[PDB]
DNA sequence: ATCGTAGGGGAAGGATCGTATGGCCT
DNA sequence: GCCATACGATCCTTCCCCTAC
């Protein structure tokens, strides 16, 4: 296998911890792999769900060819990512990814180990999966300057998420503040934060001082998807520099997930 | 003197209805150009030909069409002193009519021919040809229908002895009938006698006394059998007088040569006076049954005439693209083509083209016809449609074609002509056949009534043979259109002309009319070519002669009538009388369990020859030989003298042949001789003729096996389910006995070698595993692994002969039919195999079914040929059987299955390209019932039927196949479906079918997903036996082959690109995409 | 008015069930 | 942990087409 990937228990614990809140969504998703790691792409409610996995997160990750794309499901209703969910198999030992073949005919073979009552061998042989290359594929990934960042904590989601979620008729009016705060007056709730960007629950502990982002969101839906991914909290990254501003909510912790949405391109 | 019988057919006309298009007179300005002329015109009809004007009803001297009629409206158009002698004549049809002495008192008939029909009488008319060529119609008197009644029942219920008193009571009952039509009927019309007869049913029935009643009419017998005391059993009350005349005189036939001979008391047949002629024949005779004899010398057809005809119509009202309607006066028959052949040398004699208006045929068509030696066409021009129709009818009456043919004439041509002649112009066509009047001229259709299953046409002295029906049951094609069959059997690619461009051609000019006439003449020539290639008249005449009925009844009635008529002869000969009585019924044959898979070892096939007839002959199964109760056969030795069987929980006794011979045994013995004779000429000399002898012998086999169907019909005529159930039980027992005998005799190690030393040469490595893997009624498949296929044919024949000798009594014979080399068993009645010679046999699967399109069929055939011919893929398929299918769901496939993926990807590429041929994606569904008789009403072909009816298109009949194509599901299509549902009152239902012509005209895209899914389904269901008969695993494996895994954004790529999103893969095949991944990951991680 | 009975396979419809989570627990 | 539910497959009948006997 020119691109054999081995994931042992030491990193399996981290992968399982990362996937613990991801009990869904990623089951139906695309996986793009290259010389750096694995990126998981999904389109949940028209929202770009991205999960990065760097080479340092695998014990024996390796690649030799160009970028490749694999669809998780094999022969329908059998996801390659079904090993990384809750406690479907309570005896997870090791994960093997076997990429073999030529550049347009690369195939991924997944074999799963098992920590039995008196062993930690392969045992499981009927659960091995095979998936062929996606051939022609185009993937768009959000890239650009993060602009102003911020460290939003877990309790803040009770008011920054459950405020309007009702399209442009009841929008959140994504702003920071005309004086240097992070108070997003949506329509009536008027959540108030103190910003105080370095470099008190009111303070959001922001970074990369911009304090000018005030463009209204394209349409306020959010909610469910962030609720669906069970994200405790994370950093908000802005992409208003591009002609179409975007917002990226990236979780906090090892192998965090990011939800990407498009804002009003009027500016 | 004066014609005794009035001539109903037109002979002198002065007034007629004038209907013709207005674009024919002088091409008037658009104001007075549209529409159709109408009104009443007072002038004699006339016909134009080559600038010559003639009267249609002007028999004598000059003429345009050939004539073969002697009399015309009471005028003898024959040379003086014309008294030809008649000794031998070939009769082809038999008529039947009623005559009275009062009507015939004007003629000079003999006393013996007048006293026999003095109150009323029935005369049998035989129509035929003399060797010279004179049409002859000979009349036979003295035939009266008769039926049997129980003497005890009438004596007990009515209490009337003195059989004359029975006739008096019958006449009194008839006189008091509710209808005022049985007036003047007395006891003299009936003849009651006492006879000793035995009932055919059951073996314990004792001979008794019956009243045999002779009735001297046809409707009187039916009324007596229907209304007169329906509580008394009646025997042979439905047999017509023609059958009585045929069976009373031994050796008489309905189609063959006859000779006139002096009668009993040196009496001779009386030639009839020309003025008293009742038909359109040249010479007529009066005689009785004693004056006719059968001539076994002549065995060739006389110079009969065949008329191949076709008609064309053009809508003359609003929306000219609509199909013509017979009831609409504006719709007209613009042209008729008539080709007259002689049925003795298969040579063209005459060509005629009736056209409404001027018609100049192109010179190219004339040159082409002259190049082949065909006669120059004759074109007759008419001013109105009525003149053309009258001229056609006059030609039919005068020339008198004994045989008439065409294509789709029963459903379209004849009904259209009859409707136009009767409903519009009010013409009596009763006397337009061969009889001068009061004849039969009618067409029956299927319609809503379930009583009939076939459309029929009855014309007296005129055998109509539609070629559509003949083609339908001789070759297997998805579409039975004229162009398709012409390209199939004749291999002649012929041009076609639809009905949507006919009005433009007609309104353009005479040259376009000539082009239309050329196309129509080519159509008629093709129909004649098919008729003379297949020659149905010979086969139908042979069947009619063997059965004992008319050729018309052979063509149109069915299969029960032949068996009943042929059994009536033996019933009368043996002293029996047949009584009159007018969901799954019983259990049939057994199909064994198929061990589905791909077998490389040789497979031999054993089959019984004429299973059911042999069973009936050997076991003596018949109506007369059957007892449902014991103590009625308890005077014969058990087993040796009778056979006891257990059928349906009931014990039945059939006594052996030496005690009481079966009536059906002689029936099958007589019917199998024709098949034996037919099959004896195939291997003698037949390069390509054998394909027709095969169809003939198949038809004879069908009519032979139809005896079992006749005896097994519920609510039929003369039924007895016991015999049919016994035959099925015996067949099942024989099949099981053969299976057990083959398993338990030669299967150990050496018994086959001991029985046949020739097995020493043919011995492949491996042990004997001779076993049966499939069975169907009487066919047994034996997988003889470990033996070479080169020595399994003579050995097979020897084994079959030994089994037949050692297990079954004659005439039951089992023979080794085929010997497969590679077999692929799928399910019951579904398998594809290869014969040892090299031919490939396909049974059951969608390749040999008529409801699949051309693309899927071609792809499946390519896959089957690949699997059965290439060595690598065959070896890989054989190796696939070692592991279960589940292991193949997670293990790479063998390297052999590579060309399969190539075929799959080629098919996918060909199905997903611009400008696809629509004719390769058309499916066909047969309409078998009336649309109102459908419970589901959702079948994807009734939708096409209703769509065609809504737009006033050519509505298909109740027995033809509707073609359709599945269109793509679009917003416009969905809106149209919703509008149609709302007016005529989620994923769309599969009723997306559309007429192919409509899709071609409007350019509608086809649903590629549906066709590709159906292709994959057919491929998996055909080859599911390779993966342990599992559909899901096979489907998943087949879908793994396809590269259709393109994943483009749903039109959201532009918005993301405008937001500063990097591009990965796709056209960017260079290395920067790798950096892009880094460029992405640093943004995320 | 007028041959019979076993079999598979595609299509439209109704009832059944194994899970995916949230509203609610809290 | 919970419990609720709208999705979804998943059979299971019934009717209609052509084929093999
Ligand atoms: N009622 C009826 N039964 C039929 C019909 N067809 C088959 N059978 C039943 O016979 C089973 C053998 O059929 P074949 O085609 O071998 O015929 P065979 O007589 O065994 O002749 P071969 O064995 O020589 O083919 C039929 O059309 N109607
Ligand atoms: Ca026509
Ligand atoms: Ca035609
Ligand atoms: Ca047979």
């Amino acid at each position: 296998a020119p691109c054999q990937v081995v994931l042992q228990g030491a990193e399996l614990n981290g992968i399982l911890q990362a996937f613990a809140p991801l009990r869904t969504s990623l089951l139906d998703s695309l996986l793009v792999m290259g010389d750096r790691g694995i990126l998981i792409h999904n389109t949940i409610f028209g929202e770009q769900v991205f999960l990065p996995l760097e080479h340092s997160q695998f014990s024996r990750y390796r690649w030799r060819g160009p970028t490749a794309a694999f669809l998780s499901l094999v022969d329908q209703k059998r996801s390659l990512l079904s090993v990384f969910r809750a406690n479907q198999y309570p005896d997870l030992r090791r994960v093997e990814l076997a990429i073999t073949g030529q550049a347009p005919f690369r195939t991924l073979v997944q074999r799963i180990w098992t920590t039995t009552s008196d062993g930690e061998a392969v045992e499981l042989a009927s659960e091995t999966l095979m998936k062929r290359e996606l051939t022609s594929f185009v993937v768009l990934v959000p890239q650009g300057t993060p602009d102003v960042q911020l460290r939003l904590t877990r309790p803040q989601l009770t008011k920054v998420l459950n405020a309007t979620g009702a399209d442009s008729a009841t929008p959140t009016t994504f702003e920071l503040g005309v004086n240097g705060k992070f108070s997003v007056f949506t329509t009536s709730t008027c959540v108030t934060f103190a910003a105080r960007e370095e470099g008190n629950a009111k303070t959001v502990y922001g970074e990369n001082t911009h304090r000018t982002f005030s463009v209204v969101v394209d349409d306020c839906s959010m909610r469910a998807v962030l609720r669906r991914l069970q994200v405790g909290g994370g950093t908000l990254k802005f992409f208003l520099t591009t002609p179409v501003p975007s917002l990226c909510v990236t979780a906090t912790g090892p192998n965090a997930v990011s939800a990407v949405f498009l804002l009003k391109p009027q500016k | 003197t004066g014609p005794t019988q009035r001539h109903t057919y037109y002979s002198e006309c002065d007034e007629f209805r004038f209907i013709a298009p207005r674009v024919l007179d002088e091409d008037a300005p658009p104001e007075k150009r549209a529409g159709v002329h109408d009104g009443h015109l007072k002038r004699a009809p006339k016909v134009y030909c080559g600038g010559d004007e003639r009267d249609v009803l002007r028999v004598g001297s000059g003429g345009f069409w050939p004539r073969r009629s002697r009399l015309w409206g009471g005028v003898d158009h024959a040379p003086a002193g014309f008294n030809p002698t008649v000794t031998v004549f070939h009769v082809y049809d038999i008529l039947e009519n009623v005559e009275h002495a009062y009507g015939m008192r004007a003629a000079q008939f003999h006393a013996r021919f007048m006293d026999a029909i003095t109150p009323t009488g029935t005369v049998i008319t035989l129509l035929g040809l003399t060797p010279e060529g004179h049409r002859v119609a000979v009349h036979v008197y003295g035939t009266r229908q008769y039926f049997y009644m129980n003497k005890e029942e009438v004596d007990r219920h009515l209490q009337c002895r003195a059989p004359r008193d029975l006739c008096e009571r019958m006449a009194a009952a008839l006189r008091e009938s509710p209808g005022a039509s049985f007036r003047g009927i007395s006891a003299d019309h009936f003849e009651a006698e006492v006879v000793e007869r035995t009932d055919v049913y059951y073996y314990e029935t004792r001979p008794a006394l019956f009243y045999r009643v002779y009735v001297r009419s046809g409707r009187v017998l039916s009324y007596l059998c229907d209304n007169f005391c329906p509580a008394i059993k009646k025997y042979e009350g439905g047999v017509d007088a023609t059958t009585r005349f045929i069976l009373d005189n031994p050796g008489f036939v309905t189609f063959g040569w006859y000779r006139l001979k002096p009668g009993r008391n040196n009496t001779l047949a009386q030639p009839r006076a020309p003025m008293a002629f009742g038909t359109s024949s040249d010479v007529e005779f009066n005689c009785t049954a004693d004056n006719l004899a059968i001539e076994g010398g002549m065995s060739d057809l006389p110079a009969y005439k065949l008329m191949c005809f076709d008609i064309e119509c053009k809508a003359g009202g609003e929306d000219e693209l609509a199909f013509p309607v017979a009831g609409h006066p504006e719709d007209l028959v613009i042209q008729i083509s008539c080709l007259l052949y002689d049925l003795s040398t298969t040579a063209l004699e005459h060509v005629l083209l009736f056209s409404l208006g001027s018609c100049d045929l192109p010179e190219s068509h004339l040159n082409e016809l002259a190049a082949r030696g065909l006669p120059t066409p004759v074109v007759l021009e008419f001013d109105s449609e009525f003149e053309m129709l009258l001229a056609f009818m006059t030609l039919v009456k005068q020339y008198g074609p004994e045989f008439v043919t065409g294509y789709n004439i029963i459903n379209f041509d004849w009904p259209f002509l009859l409707a136009k002649l009767t409903d519009i112009y009010k013409v009596p066509l009763d006397g337009y056949g061969r009889m001068n009047g009061r004849g039969v001229f009618r067409v029956w259709d299927i319609g809503q009534s379930h009583f009939q299953k076939r459309s029929k046409i009855k014309v007296n002295g005129m055998v109509n043979i539609d070629m559509y029906g003949i083609i339908t049951d001789k070759i297997k094609l998805s579409s039975y259109k004229l162009n398709a069959v012409a390209e199939a059997v004749l291999k002649d690619k012929k041009k076609d002309l639809s009905y949507r461009d006919i009005p433009a051609y007609y309104a353009a000019g005479p040259a376009q009319r000539g082009v239309i006439g050329e196309y129509c003449i080519q159509d008629s020539l093709l129909v004649g070519q098919l008729f003379f290639k297949f020659l149905p008249h010979l086969e139908l005449s042979a069947v009619a002669r063997l059965a004992g009925i008319n050729i018309t009844r052979t063509i149109y009635d069915g299969q029960q009538i032949r068996v009943f008529t042929c059994l009536l002869r033996l019933a009368d000969q043996k002293g029996f009388i047949l009584p009159d009585t007018q969901h799954v019924g019983y259990q049939g044959a057994r199909v064994l369990d198929p061990t589905s898979g791909f077998h490389v070892n040789p497979v031999v096939v054993f089959d019984f020859a004429s299973l059911y007839p042999s069973i009936i002959q050997a076991h003596n199964l018949c109506f007369s030989t059957l007892s449902l109760r014991a103590d009625a056969v308890a005077h014969l030795e058990a087993g040796k003298d009778y056979l006891e069987i257990e059928v349906g929980g009931r014990r039945l006794f059939f006594v052996k042949a030496h005690v009481r011979e079966s009536l059906l045994s002689i029936l099958l013995r007589d019917w199998l001789a024709m098949r034996k004779q037919i099959r004896s000429r195939i291997p003698q000399s037949s390069p390509e003729e054998a394909v027709l002898l095969d169809k003939q012998q198949a038809a004879i086999k069908v009519v032979c096996n139809s005896v079992y169907g006749f005896t097994g019909v519920q609510h039929g005529l003369l039924p007895c389910l016991h015999v049919a159930a016994t035959v099925t039980t015996i067949g099942r027992e024989m099949l099981l006995a053969t299976r057990e005998y083959v398993h338990a005799r030669w299967a150990a190690f050496e018994q086959l070698l001991a029985d046949f030393p020739e097995a020493a040469d043919m011995r492949a490595p491996g042990p004997y595993s001779m076993r049966i893997i499939y069975g169907d009624t009487d066919s047994i498949f034996v997988l003889c692994r470990g033996l070479t296929a080169a020595g399994l044919t003579a050995v097979g024949d020897k084994m079959a002969s030994h089994i037949s000798r050692a297990l079954f009594l004659p005439p039951i014979k089992l023979e080794c039919e085929k010997t497969f080399t590679k077999l692929l068993l799928i399910a019951k009645k579904k398998y594809i195999g290869v014969i040892y010679g090299g031919k490939m046999l396909i049974k059951g699967v969608d390749l040999v079914r008529k409801n699949n399109c051309a693309f899927i069929n071609r792809t499946s055939r390519a896959l089957v040929d690949l699997l059965f011919y290439d060595d690598t893929v065959s070896g890989a398929a054989a190796a696939l059987a070692e592991r279960p299918a589940e292991e193949w769901l997670a293990r790479p496939l063998p390297e052999g299955l590579q060309a399969f993926g190539a075929v799959l990807v080629d098919a996918h590429r060909r199905i997903t390209d611009p400008e696809r041929d629509i004719q390769d994606f058309v499916l066909t569904a047969e309409l078998s019932r009336h649309p109102r008789a459908y419970t589901n009403k959702r079948l994807a072909h009734l939708t096409v039927y209703y769509k065609l009816m809504a737009r006033r298109a050519q509505v298909p009949s109740i027995k033809d196949r509707i073609p359709y194509v599945i269109v793509a599901q679009t917003r416009e299509v969905e809106e149209t479906v919703a509008r149609l549902a709302a007016l005529r009152e989620k994923l769309l239902v599969s009723e997306l079918a559309e007429d192919p012509a409509y899709a071609i005209a409007h350019g509608v895209a086809l649903n590629t997903d549906y066709y590709f899914s159906h292709l994959l389904g057919a491929a998996c269901v055909t080859f599911k036996a390779l993966f342990g008969n599992n559909a899901k695993i096979t489907e998943s494996l087949l879908k793994r082959f396809i590269p259709e895994v393109w994943h483009p954004p749903d039109d959201v790529a532009a918005r993301l690109r405008t937001a500063g999103f990097g591009a990965v893969g796709a056209g960017a095949t260079a290395e920067e995409t790798r950096r892009m991944l880094h460029r992405a990951f640093d943004t995320l991680a």
